[PDB]
C-alpha cells in the first residue's frame, strides 16, 4: 500500500513493531481519554501535541467530564500510513464508551451516566522523526449524533 | 409669584426671546419639521399657528406682509408662506402643527420635541395609535353601543 | 489591586446527584475603571438590586445618569457570557443577585474619581419581596416576648 | 461658618440613602405592540424615530443636491418618489425628489 | 361523596399524563422558526415533546412571556403550556394585536372554565350539581355563559345578589391562587371507559372527536378540576383581574330539568377598565 513512506519509519525507528502498534495505540487512547476527568492536564500535555491539545484542554475547563471505556468491539487494525517528516499513522477503532459531561455547577449537559454505547473512530497519531514519543494527533461519512439536554436559540441574520 | 404669566423666559431678555423663536420658526417654515428643546417648541407653536393665520390673508395685504417680513429671516421663505403653506391649509381653521416628545438629547439630557407642519412630504412621524377596535374592552363597549342604540 | 470577583466564576461544584434540587447557576462580572464617581454609581447599582435582567435593562435604557449605559453594557455582556459559557438555558431567566460599586485607582490634579461596577446574576426568577409585617405577626411576636419573661435575679 | 464636628458614616448614610434621594423605578415603560421595541408611553419609539430621521436626511440631501445653492425655497409643493414609481396623477406640477431605494413599508 | 370523585378523576388524569410523557425516546430535537414583525427570523431548537411555546417565549425576553397569551403554530391557536410536537413555525398572539380574535375567544372560554370550577364547589354537599356545558358565545355578546343543571329540589330558588357576591368572591380566590391551565391530548376512550359520572357532559364527549377524522380529544385541568373545552385556554388564571358573575337565567322548556345558566364578565390585567365603565359593562351582563 504505502510501504514507500513506511521505509522512512523502518529506517529511523529501527524497531517498527507493526502488530504491536494497535496495542500501543489503544493504550494511549484509553490513557489520554482516561485523564480528562481529573484536571490533571499536565500529562495530557505530553500525550497530545500543541496542534490539538489547546482545544482539548481549554473547551473542557470548568466542566466535570467523567468519561469511561468498557469494551473494544473488535481488534483495532492499522490503516494506510504516509510520511522534514512527522510520522502520521492512522488507526481505525470500534470502541465502547460512556460519557457524562457536567457544567461547572454539576448539572448534566450531555450524555447519560452508564449508557454503554458504540463509537467509530479514525484516530491518527503523530510522532517526531529523537526524544519525542507517540502522541495522539487527530480523530466519518455521516454517523448520528446524540442531542444536547439544552434548548438553544439561533438569532437571525 | 407668577400667576397668569403665559410667556416663558428664555434667552438674554425679551428681545433675544423673540429672536430665538424667530429662528426656530424660520427653520420650521424652511424644512417643515424641526427637533428642538421641548419648552422652546411649545413657545414657538403659537407663533407658527398665527403665522399661518397671517399668511392666509394673502400677499396683497400689507400688514401680513410686514409681519411675515419680520418673522422670516431668509426671505425666500415668504413666497412659500403665501403660496405653499397658507394655500395648503385653506380648509383647516386651526391646528396646523403637530408637536411630539422624543428621546432626550444625548449630550445635555434636555427634554426634546419634534414639531412639524401638517401635510408635508416627509416620511410620517411614528404617531401612537390607539388600541385596535377589536380588543376585549372595545368589543364589550361595542356591544354596549348596539344595546344602547336600540333602546334609544 | 485585587482581582477576586472574576475568580468566582471558576468554582467547580461536584456533579449533582439525580435527587437533589437543580442548583441555580451564577455569573459574576465586573467593569473596571469607569470614569464616574462611586457615590453616584451607587444609586444606579441599588436601583436594579432586586429585579430581573430584562426589567433592569428597561429601567436603565430610560434613565438620565451617565453610568446607566455603562451598567447596561455590563449587564448585556454578563447575559451573553452566561448563555454562551455558564450553560444557562433561557437568557431571560436571570436576575441581579448582587449589584455594587467600588472605588478606583487613578491619580489627581483635585481627585480624578474612578469606580468599578460589580454584578452577580443568579439563574431563576426574581424572589418575591419580603411582605409587610401584618398586625397578627406583631401581636404574635409581642406575645412571644411576654411569654419568655423569667423571674430576674433569683433562683 | 464651618463645621464644628465631622459627621459620622451613620448620619451620612441616613441622608444619602433616604428614599427622597433614591432613583425611582419607572412605571411607564412598555413594548411597541407592533414594532416590538421599548418605549415610554408619551414618547416616540426611539428606534422607529431614528429610522425615520435617516430617511428624512436622505430625502433632504437629494433636495439640496437639486436646489443647487441657498435661497431657493420652491413655490410649489413637493413629492418624493422611490424606484419604479411613476409620478401619480395627483402629483403633476409638484417638484419630484427621486430616490434610488425601494419605498419603505412604513412610508404610506 | 364528591370529595373522592375528584381524586378518581385526577389519578387517572395523571396516569395518562405520565404514560404519554414517558413515550418520548431520549429527548429528540425539533426546530421552531419564528415569524412576525418583532425579532423575526430566529430558529429555536427545542425538545420534541417537552418544550412548550413558553420555552420559546422565555428565550426571547420576559416581555414576550408577560404579554403573550396564546401561540399560533401552523397558523392555528395553540395554548402556551401545551407541548410542541414537530418542527413547526410559531408566532405569539397578545391582547393588543390588531386582530385579537383567537385570543379573545380563548380568554372567554378560559373564564367559562374558571366559573365552572367555582360554581361546582359552591353549594352544600347534600345537593348535586352537574355541569352541562360552556356554550361558546362571541365576545361582542356582553358576557360568557355556563350551562349547569341544579338538583330538582331548588326550583324555588332564584339566587339572591348576596349569593352571587359569594360566587364572585370565590372566583377571585381562584384567580388569586394563580394556578395554570394544564392541557392533555387523550384518546376519546377515557370518556367511554371510565367517566361514568358524565351524565350531561356524556353528550359533549362524542362532540369532542366524533366530528373530526381523528379519534383524539382535548382535556383542560385547572388543578383538582377537569373539564373539556373546544379550544386553547390562557396560560394562568392570574391573567384575569376584574371578574364578576352577574346573574343567572333559565330556559323555559323545563322537561329534562332546570338548565340554569350563569353569566359572567371579566377583563385581563392588561386591559383594566375604569370603575364606571366597569359598572356599565356589568349592567349589560344581565341579558
Ligand atoms: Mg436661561
Ligand atoms: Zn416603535
Amino acid at each position: 500500500a504505502s510501504q514507500v513512506s513506511i521505509r522512512r519509519i523502518k529506517d529511523y525507528d529501527a524497531n517498527f513493531k507493526i502488530k504491536d502498534f494497535p496495542e500501543k495505540a489503544k493504550d494511549i487512547f484509553i490513557e489520554a481519554h482516561l485523564c480528562l476527568n481529573n484536571s490533571d492536564h499536565d500529562r495530557l500535555h505530553t500525550l497530545v501535541t500543541e496542534h490539538c491539545f489547546p482545544d482539548m484542554t481549554w473547551d473542557i475547563k470548568y466542566k466535570t467530564v467523567r468519561w469511561s471505556f468498557v469494551e473494544s468491539l473488535e481488534p483495532s487494525h492499522v490503516v494506510q500510513v504516509r510520511c522534514n517528516v512527522y510520522g502520521q499513522i492512522t488507526v481505525r477503532m470500534h470502541t465502547r464508551q460512556t460519557l457524562a459531561i457536567y457544567d461547572r455547577f454539576g448539572r448534566l449537559m450531555y450524555g447519560q451516566e452508564d449508557v454503554p454505547k458504540d463509537v467509530l473512530e479514525y484516530v491518527v497519531f503523530e510522532k517526531q522523526l529523537p526524544y519525542g514519543s507517540w502522541r495522539m494527533h487527530t480523530k466519518p461519512w455521516a454517523p448520528p449524533k446524540q442531542p444536547i439536554l439544552k434548548t438553544v436559540m439561533i438569532p437571525g441574520p | 409669584i407668577s400667576h397668569g404669566r403665559v410667556f416663558r423666559r428664555m434667552g438674554l431678555g425679551p428681545e433675544s426671546r423673540i429672536h430665538l423663536l424667530r429662528n426656530l420658526l424660520t427653520g420650521l417654515v424652511r424644512h417643515e419639521r424641526i427637533e428642538a428643546p421641548w419648552a422652546r417648541v411649545d413657545e414657538m407653536r403659537g407663533y407658527a399657528e398665527k403665522l399661518i393665520d397671517y399668511g392666509k390673508l394673502g400677499d396683497t395685504n400689507e400688514r401680513a406682509m410686514r409681519m411675515a417680513d419680520f418673522w422670516l429671516t431668509e426671505k425666500d421663505l415668504i413666497p412659500k408662506l403665501f403660496q405653499v403653506l397658507a394655500p395648503r391649509y385653506k380648509d383647516q381653521t386651526g391646528g396646523y402643527t403637530r408637536m411630539l416628545q422624543i428621546p432626550n438629547r444625548s449630550l445635555d439630557r434636555a427634554k426634546m420635541a419634534v414639531i412639524e407642519y401638517k401635510g408635508n412630504c416627509l416620511p410620517p412621524l411614528p404617531l401612537p395609535r390607539r388600541d385596535s377596535h377589536l380588543t376585549l374592552l372595545n368589543q364589550l363597549l361595542q356591544g354596549l353601543r348596539q344595546d344602547l342604540r336600540q333602546s334609544q | 489591586i485585587s482581582r477576586k470577583w472574576e475568580k468566582k466564576n471558576k468554582i467547580v461544584y461536584p456533579p449533582q446527584l439525580p435527587g437533589e434540587p437543580r442548583r441555580p447557576a451564577e455569573i459574576y462580572h465586573c467593569r473596571r475603571q469607569i470614569k464616574y464617581s462611586k457615590d453616584k454609581m451607587w444609586y444606579l447599582a441599588k436601583l436594579i438590586r432586586g429585579m430581573s435582567i430584562d426589567q433592569a435593562l428597561a429601567q436603565l435604557e430610560f434613565n438620565d445618569k451617565k453610568g446607566a449605559k455603562i451598567i447596561k453594557e455590563v449587564l448585556l455582556e454578563a447575559q451573553d457570557m452566561a448563555v454562551r459559557d455558564h450553560n444557562v438555558e433561557f437568557r431571560s431567566n436571570l436576575y441581579i443577585a448582587e449589584s455594587t460599586s467600588g472605588r478606583g485607582q487613578c491619580l489627581k490634579r483635585m481627585e480624578k474619581v474612578y469606580c468599578h461596577y460589580f454584578v452577580k446574576l443568579v439563574e431563576g426568577p426574581p424572589p418575591p419581596p419580603e411582605p409587610p409585617k401584618t398586625a397578627v405577626a406583631h401581636a404574635k411576636e409581642y406575645i412571644q416576648q411576654l411569654r419568655s419573661r423569667t423571674i430576674v435575679h433569683t433562683l | 461658618a464651618a463645621p464644628k464636628n465631622r459627621r459620622t458614616i451613620e448620619v451620612n448614610r441616613c441622608r444619602r440613602r433616604n428614599p427622597q434621594k433614591l432613583i425611582k423605578v419607572k412605571n411607564n415603560i412598555d413594548v411597541c405592540p407592533e414594532c416590538g421595541h421599548l418605549k415610554q408611553k408619551h414618547v416616540l419609539c426611539a428606534y422607529c424615530y431614528e429610522k425615520v430621521c435617516k430617511e428624512t436626511a436622505e430625502i433632504r440631501r437629494q433636495i439640496g443636491k437639486q436646489e443647487g445653492g441657498p435661497f431657493k425655497a420652491p413655490t410649489i409643493e413637493t413629492v418624493v418618489l422611490y424606484t419604479g414609481e411613476t409620478p401619480s396623477e395627483q402629483d403633476q406640477g409638484k417638484r419630484i425628489i427621486e430616490r434610488d431605494r425601494k419605498r419603505p413599508s412604513w412610508f404610506t | 361523596s364528591p370529595t373522592e370523585l375528584t381524586e378518581m378523576r385526577n389519578d387517572l388524569f395523571n396516569k395518562e399524563k405520565a404514560r404519554q410523557l414517558s413515550l418520548t425516546p431520549r429527548t429528540e430535537k425539533i426546530e421552531v422558526k419564528h415569524v412576525g414583525k418583532t425579532d423575526p427570523g430566529t430558529v429555536f431548537v427545542m425538545n420534541k415533546n417537552i418544550s412548550t411555546p413558553y420555552s420559546c417565549a422565555m428565550h426571547l425576553s420576559e416581555w414576550y412571556c408577560r404579554k403573550s397569551i396564546l401561540a399560533l403554530v401552523d397558523g392555528q391557536p395553540w395554548d402556551m403550556y401545551k407541548p410542541l410536537t414537530k418542527s413547526c413555525e410559531i408566532k405569539f398572539l397578545t391582547f393588543k394585536d390588531c386582530d385579537p380574535g383567537e385570543v379573545n375567544k380563548a380568554y372567554w372560554r378560559s373564564c367559562a372554565m374558571m366559573m365552572g370550577c367555582v360554581i361546582e364547589r359552591a353549594f352544600k354537599d347534600e345537593y348535586m350539581v352537574n355541569l352541562v356545558r360552556a356554550p361558546e358565545v362571541p365576545v361582542i355578546s356582553g358576557a360568557f355563559c355556563y350551562d349547569v343543571v341544579l338538583d330538582s329540589k331548588l326550583d324555588e330558588w332564584m339566587p339572591t345578589k348576596e349569593n352571587l357576591r359569594s360566587f364572585t368572591k370565590d372566583a377571585h380566590a381562584l384567580i388569586y391562587k394563580d394556578l395554570p391551565f394544564e392541557t392533555l391530548e387523550v384518546e376519546a376512550k377515557v370518556a367511554l371507559e371510565i367517566f361514568q359520572h358524565s351524565k350531561y357532559k356524556v353528550d359533549f364527549i362524542e362532540e369532542k372527536a366524533s366530528q373530526n377524522p381523528e379519534r383524539i380529544v382535548k382535556l383542560h385541568r385547572i388543578g383538582d378540576f377537569i373539564d373539556v373545552s373546544e379550544g386553547p385556554l390562557i396560560p394562568r388564571t392570574s391573567i384575569c383581574f376584574q371578574y364578576e358573575v352577574s346573574a343567572v337565567h333559565n330556559l323555559q322548556p323545563t322537561q329534562p330539568s332546570l338548565i340554569r345558566r350563569f353569566q359572567g364578565v371579566s377583563l385581563p390585567v392588561h386591559l383594566r377598565a375604569h370603575f364606571t365603565i366597569w359598572d356599565k359593562l356589568l349592567e349589560r351582563s344581565r341579558k
